[PDB]
């Protein structure tokens, strides 16, 4: 479905159950682009929402 | 849910 | 241990599945967290198959 | 006694 | 409009300064921007001070 | 601070968040001379950065 890949640009620490924290550099898989910020991504294996502009998209 | 700063 | 490694819970009672997204599993089961939400249903891999599960009949298998 | 999930 | 006009935004979310050179405001509040820069942060002016503020907490009120 | 100021030798249109557009005649506060062919000024309550080699020196 989703071939959406992108990179954290910074540290991203978790301050809600739902949130993917990640560190500066880490490769997520988009699941969800939605508007307000906030995108779903998965990464380890666990999906969770993570600010959208902390991360850069990696093209192919 | 309000967006996230970016660090500074 | 390693920064932001998925959650490893296990089961501390037997469960079956409500619905068809449910997970069933019995106590001692170990299960490989995909989801974390509130209210009180976690999302997880187990014996090959993903599902849904009560977050209070697991406690999480902590690091380090 | 086992507890008791919440409703989904 | 008339070119090269200072922004004016309006804040979309209430902001508490996590530093004393950073703005507090509420949603509906007016701010006139001083400057302008990528990275996640402006400056602005609103009752009466000077401060950086999230960028994305604001949506510019746009000419004409 | 600063008592130098500026006058705009031609138009310049900002190619950057940080730069400062203004139009030839325009009347520009500096706040910083640094060297490498940018300095920073204020104009219209903006303050960012515009080419050196597009204004003149306003003497009082």
């Amino acid at each position: 479905n989703s071939q959406l890949v992108v990179r954290a640009k910074f540290n991203f620490q978790q301050t809600n159950e739902d949130e993917l924290s990640f560190s500066k550099g880490d490769v997520i898989h988009v699941t969800r682009v939605e508007e307000g910020g906030w995108w779903e991504g998965t990464h380890n294996g666990r999906t969770g929402w993570f600010p959208s502009n902390y991360v850069r998209e990696i093209k192919p | 849910r309000p967006p996230k700063p970016r660090p500074r």
